[PDB]
RNA sequence: ACCGCUGAAAGCAUCUAAGCGGGAAACCUUCUCCAAGAUCAGGUUUCUCACCCACUUGGUGGGAUAAGGCCCCCCGCAGA
RNA sequence: CUCGAUGUCGGCUCGUCGCAUCCUGGGGCUGGAGCAGGUCCCAAGGGUUGGGCUGUUCGCCCAUUAAAGCGGCACGCGAGC
């Protein structure tokens, strides 16, 4: 009998995220795990383990610049040449917290579960969150060495 | 070869570096500029401007020639300061001052009138010839280059603004 | 600074002007108005006014909605409906209680009038896009309004979304752009608005002032 | 994987150092001990660190 | 300009230089700019 | 697309590698309309703002109400 | 692939899409004086008529037009004619 948790186990934590110098690839990819709670022993495919991110400092993230120039975001309408297309760039000056939030939700795991772990997903774009009523920890990135 | 050459400074009271930047200040109004990352700005004897690199990069050598012929405008910018001189040819046209600004009469139905931006000061010296003055050389020459387009080239007849001194190019006609 | 009133559209009749040319006009009694609420940008996050237009009787209006009257200090009246603002200097000029009338339109400037278009049924594709039909003789078995194909073949194998087809006509929010004013009446209440006004005769009736001018 | 990475080493190195130091515990076990006993799981990262080579990156 | 993919200078004073990514020909006489493309 | 200014690597030159302009019915805002089932289901306001019963005393079952709406009734230029 | 059935040209009706662009919009070169052009590049937002002949597609012709574009979609569309 392998440990498989119950409910009213998993505990779950607040982290803050900054994002001032980090490129996309890096926070979107330590967001997604810490959402899922990967980082924890008890893990379980089938279980909203997992604490919540916060991500300040959307609009200072690190993206190169032929990125924000040639890499296009596309939507369809469902009606016939509804196709349209808004590069990184011009979205990095209207909504930049939809650019961060789009490389997690990419990340994740294409299933139901999934659109409940990203219900605990918060990003903003300046430096100021109003989650200060709980106690988010900072969490900088750590590559264990080898 | 440019760049491993100093900046002789006639007068520059304050010329200063405080973290990668440079300032100017003399006879005219400031100048600032922002040299590129690898290249380090830094002094001679004599208090003037010595740009330095690390060796031998494709891309630190462009670098270093650059930097050396923009910081050399500042001191240059501010002591004698630039003038572009600028002719208008052909019959019927003309060139007058409305205030501060500067009206043509280039064949059209309209008055072309050309808003002087800051830091630039009109003069007309005679009905076809005028000057265009100030302290950056990058913001002059773009005024100079939006008065040189104002009418089509013209081969045949040479009728637009010119350069003074230089050869536009001309064809037979008819 | 756009302008606007409620109203309620009463018919059409021409008039002369002083060219001697016939003038289509539509009376439109751009009815007195009070304003109830200000929408400022700090508090509702842009900038309006609400206008309050019609006589009614304090018993047909229900206690929510009597006490968003008592809070301006105004009677109830029957409609209710906000006038867009720009996003700066909302309400130096509109006050709570301020009695707005017809006259704040001059005789020669332009409005944009905005009603509901009168229905029109479930209305079959000659009549709601503007069909051809089929012929009406040379054989045409069946077909004389019908609308003809509406796809391709096995490529695609759908209809595409936003295909034009039968069903329902008017009831529709429709702004008529750029309408003279021949004539506003200070004594009756009455703009004479040259040309065609969106409704039934008696429906409500947005004025607004021109922005294509 | 996540319990190796609370005790600042990869699985990649972990299942090295144990085989290294003789240590035959299997993977359903190892996992046991690390919900329900941290502490004892602390010393066979201790255990497979110790027993590692020194230059990990450099030939046998 | 012309556009072909084959761009060689026709006369002695025509340089042959690169910007933004595609080799290009200019000269003085003005029917001698060609481009790739 | 095309036209530039400043300017090296390349003592010259070059719209370019750093940096900055001009540039069309295309693109994006502007104009008209739909739209919070936008499940992140929003915002500003106003009204009621209250009882009783049983049980295995529960985010339990029922009953009766306020604000309010629906059904029936008279109809409509609103409508299968 | 389909023979225990995938109904074939042209027309009408309704479309939708590509750009190898007919018109309009922006340019370089010209053996471009001007007016009109030739040629190349960029551009798909909208527009691209009505008749004679023929089952016609195609094509010739008539009178115009800013122009009367070329193609895909079972040579789009017969449980729509
Ligand atoms: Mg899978
Ligand atoms: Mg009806
Ligand atoms: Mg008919
Ligand atoms: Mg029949
Ligand atoms: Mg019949
Ligand atoms: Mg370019
Ligand atoms: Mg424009
Ligand atoms: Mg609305
Ligand atoms: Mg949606
Ligand atoms: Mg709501
Ligand atoms: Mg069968
Ligand atoms: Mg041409
Ligand atoms: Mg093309
Ligand atoms: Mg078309
Ligand atoms: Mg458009
Ligand atoms: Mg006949
Ligand atoms: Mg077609
Ligand atoms: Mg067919
Ligand atoms: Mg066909
Ligand atoms: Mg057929
Ligand atoms: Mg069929
Ligand atoms: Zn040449």
């Amino acid at each position: 009998p392998t440990y498989a948790p119950k409910a009213g186990d998993t505990t779950r934590s607040w982290y803050v995220i900054d994002a001032t110098d980090v490129v996309l690839g890096r926070l979107a990819v330590a967001a997604a795990n810490l959402l899922r709670g990967k980082h924890k022993p008890t893990f379980a495919p089938n279980v909203d383990g997992g604490d919540f991110v916060i991500v300040i400092n959307a609009d200072k993230v690190a993206i190169s610049g032929d990125k924000l120039q040639h890499k296009m975001v596309y939507r369809h309408s469902g009606y016939p040449g509804g196709l349209h297309k808004r590069t990184i760039g011009e979205l990095m000056q209207r909504h930049p917290d939809r650019v961060v939030e789009k490389a997690i939700l990419g990340m994740l795991p294409k299933n139901r579960l999934s659109r409940q772990i990203q219900r605990k997903l918060r990003v903003y774009a300046g430096p100021e969150h109003p989650h200060s009523a709980q106690q988010p920890v900072p969490y900088e990135l750590k590559q264990v060495a080898q | 070869r440019i760049g491993k050459q100093p900046i002789p400074v006639p007068a520059g009271v304050d010329v200063t570096i405080e973290g990668q930047s440079i300032s100017v200040k003399g006879p005219k109004g400031t100048l600032g500029l922002t040299v590129a990352e690898p290249i380090k700005v830094a002094r001679n004897d004599d208090g003037a401007i010595v740009v330095t690199r690390p060796d031998d990069e494709r891309r630190n050598r462009s670098l270093h020639g650059l930097s050396r012929t923009l910081v050399s405008n500042l001191v240059t910018g501010v002591t004698q300061g630039y003038t572009t001189k600028m002719e208008i040819f052909g019959v019927g046209y003309r060139v007058q001052l409305k205030g501060s600004n500067l009206e043509f009469a280039l064949g059209y139905s309209h008055p072309v009138v050309i808003e002087a931006p800051e830091g630039i000061t009109f003069a007309v010296q005679a009905p076809t010839k005028f000057t265009v003055s100030g302290i950056d050389k990058q913001k002059v020459g773009q005024i100079a280059a939006n008065i040189r387009r104002l009418r089509r080239p013209d081969p045949y007849k040479g009728k637009g603004v010119r350069y003074e001194g230089e050869q536009i190019r001309r064809k037979v006609g008819k | 600074a756009r302008k606007g009133i409620l109203g309620t559209k009463l018919g059409m009749t021409q008039v002369f002007d002083e060219s001697n040319r016939v003038v289509p006009v539509t009376v439109v009694k751009a009815g007195p108005n009070v304003v109830t609420r200000i929408r400022t940008p700090e508090r509702d996050g842009y900038s309006a006014v609400q206008l309050a237009y019609g006589e009614i009787s304090p018993r047909k209006v229900n206690k929510p909605l009597t006490g968003q009257y008592t809070a301006a200090g105004v009677n109830p009246r029957r409609y209710l409906a906000e006038l867009r603002l720009d996003d700066s200097d909302a309400a130096t000029e509109y006050q709570v209680g301020q009695e707005l009338t017809a006259e704040i339109f001059a005789d020669g400037s332009y409005v944009d009038v905005t009603g509901t278009s009168k229905g029109k049924g479930f209305a079959g594709t000659m009549k709601r896009h503007g069909f051809r039909g089929q012929g009406a003789s040379h054989g045409a078995q069946a077909v004389h309004r019908r609308p003809g194909s509406i796809g391709g073949c096995a490529t695609p194998a759908r209809v595409f979304k936003g295909t034009r087809m039968a069903g329902r006509m008017g009831n529709d929010r429709v702004t008529v752009l750029n309408l003279l004013v021949h004539k506003v009446d200070a004594e009756n209440g009455v703009l004479l608005i040259k040309g065609a006004v969106p409704g039934r005769t008696g429906g409500l009736v947005m004025v607004r002032s021109a922005i294509k001018r | 994987n996540a319990a190796a990475r609370l005790n600042d080493i990869t699985y990649n190195r972990l299942i090295q150092g144990l085989k290294a130091a003789g240590v035959e515990v299997d993977r359903k076990n190892l996992a046991d001990i690390a919900i329900s006993d941290p502490a004892a799981f602390t010393a066979l990262v201790d255990v497979a660190r110790a027993a590692l080579p020194e230059d990990v990156n450099a030939p046998s | 300009v012309k556009v072909n993919p084959s761009v060689k200078p026709i006369c002695d004073k025509c340089r042959l230089i690169r910007r933004h990514g595609r080799v290009m020909v200019i000269c003085s006489d003005p029917r001698h700019k060609q481009r790739q493309g």
